[PDB]
């Protein structure tokens, strides 16, 4: 049966480089374009790269080009990509898959290989920056609003919020961070309070990046 | 530019549902074919349909798959708990010189409790961070099933998807979904637009929140 097996990836910092290959076999390899299309987590599918059989035709997705290298040796049935520049928001699953033949219309990827992880991470701690979100009934039930701490650009996971000093539990929900795309993590933390205590209750959020050593206590007034 | 794809698509034991694949003039009225993979939780994706409408051989007849102008669409008879995956179109765009282009994913899923619409709170960018030199739209997103969503950004009218942040859906502790997006700009582009928006796109649900300076 046709087989493609993904290997070379790896854990590397941002400016690193990475090799991956794919060693086909079941086909005859020299007879098919070959392709490496990603997956970032919890993501879609982004086409990468394109070379043809016998290597006369290169492509790449605008994302990579002048970074990524993608060649073949159809001696050793092997697909390459020289991985460049690498940068957080590469980090992804890499397959490897074959396009099928196709009369027209644009062929199809016939053949899929399990992946190789490409994890693409500065290992340098980041403590937070914390901001107010003010208080807003618009989206809340009668006579209550919404008033929450965002907790940016930190690393690594994870930070602790608190609200009061742990104080207030009632109708706390702190959402799990964003990895963003610059390898650093965001979250908010958001607390439903009744209306009529905005002018007299005091509402601190208390963030603990423990990683960095950083404390910030917030307090979030109306506007 | 990406093929546009439902979030979340499902159904009870033995429904037929179908999935939509909405593209434009440059990639599927450009004169190519759709294709369709599914892709099994925690495998790498199959081929499911290629050339708008042919099965490989393995794939059931449950499956069907059409083309009709700048849309595709894949219907899948007798839905089952084999069936739940994510599914992606794919066609091919003459834009940019050319690329293969992928739809957005869709999210098949057998009920195993009623669908929920989730709830969408929208917060401006505080005034402490403008005074930083920055600006951050906080869109939460919570108690939503099945736990699949879209969020779109727009500046007044206009769609932004520069400096979007999205996560994946977490499970809340009552058993719902839960998602976060934040929106980054400078604050010149805060200032300077009427309003920006976030859409939340669910099953049979849009909910749009707006916030203005």
């Amino acid at each position: 049966e046709v087989q493609l097996v993904e290997s070379g990836g790896g854990l590397v910092k941002p400016g690193g480089s990475l090799r991956l290959s794919c060693a086909a076999s079941g086909f005859t390899f020299s007879s098919y374009s070959m392709n490496w299309v990603r997956q970032a987590p919890g993501k879609g599918l982004e086409w990468v790269s394109s070379i043809s059989s016998s290597s006369s035709y290169i492509y790449y997705a605008d994302s990579v080009k002048g970074r990524f290298t993608i060649s073949r040796d159809n001696a050793k049935n092997s697909l390459y990509l020289q991985m460049n520049s690498l940068r957080a928001e590469d980090t992804a699953v890499y397959y490897c898959a074959r396009l099928g033949y196709c009369s027209g219309g644009s062929c199809h990827f016939d053949y899929w290989g399990q992946g190789t992880l490409v994890t693409v991470s500065s290992a340098s701690t980041k403590g937070p920056s914390v901001f107010p979100l003010a208080p807003s009934s618009k989206s809340t039930s009668g006579g209550t609003a919404a008033l929450g701490c965002l907790v940016k650009d930190y690393f690594p996971e994870p930070v602790t919020v608190s609200w009061n000093s742990g104080a207030l539990t009632s109708g706390v929900h702190t959402f799990p961070a964003v990895l963003q795309s610059s390898g650093l993590y965001s979250l908010s933390s958001v607390v439903t309070v009744p209306s009529s205590s905005l002018g007299t209750q005091t509402y601190i959020c208390n963030v603990n990046h423990k990683p960095s050593n950083t404390k910030v206590d917030k307090k979030v007034e109306p506007k | 530019s990406v093929l546009t794809q439902p979030p979340s698509v499902s159904g009870a034991p033995g429904q037929r549902v179908t999935i939509s694949c909405t593209g434009s003039s440059s990639n599927i009225g450009a004169g190519y074919d759709v294709h369709w993979y599914q892709q099994l939780p925690g495998t790498a994706p199959k081929l499911l349909i290629y050339g708008n409408s042919n099965r490989p051989s393995g794939v059931p007849d449950r499956f069907s798959g059409s083309k009709s102008g700048t849309s595709a669409s894949l219907a899948i008879t007798g839905l089952q708990a084999e069936d739940e995956a994510d599914y992606y179109c794919q066609s091919y765009d003459s834009s940019l010189s050319g690329f293969y282009v992928f739809g957005t994913g869709t999210k098949v899923t057998v009920l195993g409790q009623p669908k929920a619409a989730p709830s969408v709170t929208l917060f401006p960018p505080s005034s402490e961070e403008l005074q930083a030199n920055k600006a951050t739209l906080v869109c939460l997103i919570s108690d939503f099933y099945p736990g699949a969503v879209t969020v779109a950004w727009k500046a007044d009218s206009s769609p932004v998807k520069a400096g979007v942040e999205t996560t994946t859906p977490s499970k809340q502790s009552n058993n719902k979904y839960a998602a976060s997006s934040y929106l980054s700009l400078t604050p010149e582009q805060w200032k300077s637009h009427r309003s920006y928006s976030c859409q939340v796109t669910h099953e049979g649900s849009t909910v749009e929140k707006t916030v203005a300076p």
